[PDB]
């Protein structure tokens, strides 16, 4: 696992495109309620 | 060499009573007399002899898997039933023990809780006299001690050097001991591990849900056990015969049928006897 | 002072005289278009505690014929040194005598 | 303990069966003696504390030639013994199937059987009065559950066919005693001659 | 199989009995008090269909298979029930002996990386007691505890509440351990 | 009544909850539903039951920090995450077009673990037509 | 009454459900 | 006497006249436990044997009574009569009813 | 008559199902509809996948 780092490092400069970063960039919530925060996270997701 | 005990020969007790209470007699059965103090063979020994044999062959093939056995404090639960109800019935007249009349001897009037009476009406498939007097003949007859019994004897030399002159079998047993084959830590209630206590006589017998149940040992102790033969030299004699892990080993990894453990038991049973390898000579 | 208005003050002796055969025209009488919103959470805890203290006055009156069956714990007598005392539980038919 | 011994879990016998190693070897040398490390300094009995001794081998014969290699070639063996012996023999029998199911399945072992057991071992009045109730205990026994049920009490049992010899055992039970009795015994007369 | 199969794809059981089940789950002495009606109703339910059914609560199931030891049903669903039980265990046991262990730097390690089910760190559908997370706290010695429930670092701990707490204008407020007839102990 | 007892089934007119003390419309969907052989025990049983009251349902989002001794120092990227609910059931018949549960009043979709999910559940909500509802067909959301 | 119960004005006390037909009461 | 809490005279007489169940019904009812100060070192042969000893003889006492109105049991042994010198004596069906009529 | 009916509607059969359905019912005669629900969600999980 200590050789990867170049690997990582030359993937890093090349770099690729990527989609979807809220459906994988896990958050947490803040204290809120239960009904009306999924249907603002749907509301959310489906308009983003 | 009888060895009963841990001491030599055996004595006889007649019908005792609470005047002459002993917890800590040593050297001491129980056989509560015998009508007809003289000791005589009344009753031949093949009825024993199978009644082993049938313990140490049949009853393991059929229940090699979940078989444990443990025993309980029959001197402190025997002097503790000492209860009796019965109605009043007239002469010529019938007692019927259907659960509908409200002369029910056990009918709900006054009791108190827990669940002993319910599962007695369960249970209620005997007579209720019959049960008093025989709990009443047993209040004056109890067994208040309990002891292993190790012995050691030399049958033969099988070899001419001296070094197996000298060796000598042992074999572990415990005097009534009573047979508990399930085990479930689900009463609740009474107390769970009150009076019971899990105890390996045999290393067939060793099973987890015994050694859990005792709700006393840690989890690293769990997984050690798990791993390494529990069975006590002096009552298993595991470690102390020469068949250490192949009776165990085989027993669990046959795992087909009872006959081919059978077959392979007869197979196997050819010991190394002059006698033996003559008759398979033959 | 039932008043159906501001139920806040009858919550526990209202409730009891309900019974079962009140709300049937309760209901009825209170329709719809009632301000009965001052004196909404406070509405839920009313009628849930309401409904608690009718359920316990229900309990209480029933036992009243019956008799209160004790706990299951045992060793419920003095005399428990080897044994305490185990009979019957309480799923038979309740009766006095 | 602080480690654990590397004999017992003898799990690893595929490879060292093949290539010999020292675990596996400096305890067993021949097939007809068996050899095993001398104890602490402790004799029989010895005390709780067992001082320094010194290593030595002591050859003990086998009683029981029950320490013979198995995993080595298990399957011919078992093939062998299957084709000599399970030629023209007894066969279970559905009945004896579902006892056999019913018991595994019911493993209940309750405190009357407990207190059966107890007065059975021996009492002179309890055998005597269960002499008298056994009949009703039966019948109550079946028409609560005519499932077959406590069937290791060899001695109840025995104790039943010599007192109640007049028909009243249901005769399914009687005959399936009656083919156990009569299996083991052809078994017992086999193994005999 | 296709029996249960059959039972599930209709579609056609009540969820009253699920959520009377999900209520008396955390009383002992409740669910022995209603174990009456309980066994009424399971015995209505099989002469309705004798399609078993209420796979959802093994503990339940468990309890009712051990308090039925009289024989007042007939031995479908018991003997479906006593199969279940007998292929656990069986496949417990090739698991058990199919493996090896012994080796541990600072804790039980074998076993979870064998089938994790054994191991705490496996996550669960249904949390019902705190004892779970308290035997997977303690059993996470070399894993540090990452509690981040709703931002905070601890999580709050309490034990049941009267009559006259059940106010719903809390939040974040959790409901563990119970009073089915005293401290917190699993 | 004291020392008096009545048949479970109901066809005698001496049953307390026969006819008087049945009442209607609220009752009646209740006991259609549940009509089952009842007693005085039952009854009392019932009502200490109904003694215990709980409060209301929550989620609880817990992570644990794997051994950080891979590569070197806590550098790695390796994070092991554990889901809890409380007060939660599993459901495995699903109506098709049932009038009983109306939208987001009685059953409401609750976020699950990317296990084993499934699509008849997610869908219980309702409220889409065509925009929504060929949305959530092809594409099912698994929360962060 | 019809046994359809939707939903009633009078929800700020708890619902309203149905009333179905499945009885046949008696006097006698 | 009168206290059943340390019975040292009434285990017998007070017992036999009454039901064996009345002084466990009062045992039961008398509170929920006692005060351990005044312990006993002298095992329970002071008056708890006594009282069992007595309970037990006052249950087959009753046992006696009730069973006096019904035909009693017999032992087992048979075909056993001392005139076997002409002929022995056969033994007898079980033909037992629960009433004599 | 040994004899069903009601096998030409569609409209009724959920009616039926949903409120008819309690489990006081005859299973030798109410699994007729059971085989062809079944028929009709395989064909549309064929259709679907």
């Amino acid at each position: 696992l200590l050789d990867v780092e170049a690997t990582l490092v030359a993937l890093r400069q090349q770099h690729l495109d990527r989609q979807c970063y809220f459906g994988v960039y896990v958050a947490e919530g803040t204290e809120d309620t239960l009904d009306v925060q999924m249907g603002r996270f749907m509301e959310t997701w489906a308009d983003m | 060499a009888i060895r009963v005990s841990g001491r030599n020969g055996y004595q006889a007790l007649h019908f005792v009573d609470m005047a002459g209470h002993n917890f800590q007699r040593r050297d001491n059965v129980l056989i509560h007399g015998r009508p007809v103090i003289p000791i005589t063979p009344h009753h031949d020994r093949e009825w024993g002899i199978l009644s082993k044999i049938y313990y140490y062959i049949v009853i393991p093939a059929f229940s090699r898997g979940s078989c444990c056995t443990m025993g309980v404090r029959y001197d402190r639960l025997y002097p503790a039933l000492q209860a009796v109800i019965v109605p009043e019935i007239p002469a010529d007249e019938e007692a019927p023990t259907t659960p509908e009349d409200p002369r029910h001897p056990l009918h709900a009037h006054q009791l108190v809780p827990n669940s002993l009476n319910v599962y007695f009406h369960n249970a209620h498939l005997t007579v209720d006299g019959d049960a008093l007097l025989t709990l009443q003949e047993l209040m004056g007859d109890m067994a208040e001690r309990t002891t292993a019994i190790l012995v050691s004897s030399a049958p033969d030399a099988g070899a001419a050097t001296a070094t197996t002159r000298n060796m000598r079998i042992y074999d572990g047993a415990l005097y009534h001991g009573l047979i508990m084959m399930a085990y479930q830590a689900y009463d609740e209630t009474i107390a769970t591990g009150t009076f019971f206590y899990p105890v390996p006589v045999n290393p067939l017998f060793a099973c987890p849900e015994h050694l859990a149940s005792l709700r006393g040992m840690t989890n690293a102790r769990r997984v050690l056990a798990k791993m390494v033969p529990p069975i006590p030299p002096f009552l298993g004699a595991n470690h102390h015969a020469t068949i250490r892990q192949p009776v165990a080993y085989h027993v669990t990894h046959s795992k087909s049928d009872f006959n081919t453990l059978t077959y392979s038991l007869l197979g196997g049973y050819f010991k190394f006897t002059p006698i033996s390898l003559t008759h398979q000579l033959r | 002072s039932r008043v159906v208005f501001d139920p806040s003050n009858p919550t526990t002796f209202s409730v009891e005289a309900i019974a079962a055969y009140t709300p049937v025209a309760l209901i009825r009488l209170l329709n719809a278009s009632g301000p009965l919103q001052p004196g909404i959470a406070d509405a839920r805890s009313i009628y849930t505690v309401g409904a608690a203290a009718s359920a316990a006055r229900a309990r209480a009156n029933h036992n009243a014929n019956t008799i209160r069956r004790t706990a299951m714990f045992a060793e419920t007598d003095p005399m428990t040194w080897l044994r305490p005392t185990v009979g019957l539980k309480r799923t038979f038919n309740p009766r006095i005598i | 303990m602080p480690h654990h011994p590397h004999w017992v879990n003898e799990h690893l016998t595929i490879l060292q069966f093949i290539a010999p190693s020292n675990p596996r070897l400096r305890f067993e040398l021949n097939p007809a003696f068996d050899f095993f490390v001398a104890p602490g300094d402790v004799d029989l009995p010895g005390p709780q504390r067992p001082p320094e001794a010194m290593p030595t081998v002591n050859a003990t014969l086998r009683i029981i030639n029950g320490n013979i290699p198995v995993p080595l070639c298990p399957i011919s063996f078992r093939d062998c013994r299957g084709t000599q012996l399970g030629l023209g023999r007894h066969t279970m029998t559905p009945a004896t199937i579902k006892a056999v199911k019913d018991t595994f399945e019911d493993r209940a072992y309750p405190t009357i059987f407990y207190m059966l057991e107890a007065v059975i071992h021996g009492n002179e009045r309890n055998f005597c009065a269960l002499l008298r109730l056994l009949t009703q205990c039966i019948r109550g026994y079946w028409e609560q559950s005519h499932r077959v049920a406590f069937v290791n009490n060899f001695h109840m049992l025995m104790y039943i066919t010599t007192y109640l010899g007049n028909g009243e055992l249901p005769e399914v039970c009687i005959n399936i005693y009656r083919d156990l009795l009569q299996h083991v015994r052809a078994l017992r007369q086999t193994i005999t001659d | 199989i296709k029996a249960v199969k059959d039972t599930f794809e209709d579609r056609a059981y009540p969820t009253i009995f699920y959520m009377l089940e999900a209520v008396i789950h955390g009383n002992e002495r409740n669910f022995c008090a209603l174990l009456r009606l309980l066994t009424q109703c399971i015995r209505g339910y099989w002469e309705q269909s004798h399609r078993v059914a209420f796979v959802n609560n093994f503990h339940m199931l468990m309890y009712i298979t051990t308090y039925l030891g009289n024989g007042e049903l007939p031995e479908v669903c018991i003997n479906i029930y006593r199969d279940l039980l007998q292929h656990v265990r069986a496949l417990r046991q090739t698991i058990t002996d199919f493996t090896i262990q012994g080796e541990g730097h600072n804790g039980e390690t074998s076993e979870a990386l064998n089938n994790i089910l054994t191991d705490d760190t496996f996550i669960a559908p249904i949390l019902w007691d705190c004892d779970a997370l308290i035997y997977r706290d303690e059993a996470a010695r070399d894993r540090l505890p990452a509690i981040r429930v709703s931002g905070r670092n601890g999580y709050q701990a309490l034990h049941f509440v009267d009559m006259a707490g059940h106010n719903f204008q809390r939040r974040d407020n959790v409901l563990i351990h119970g009073r089915p007839v005293i401290p917190i102990t699993p």
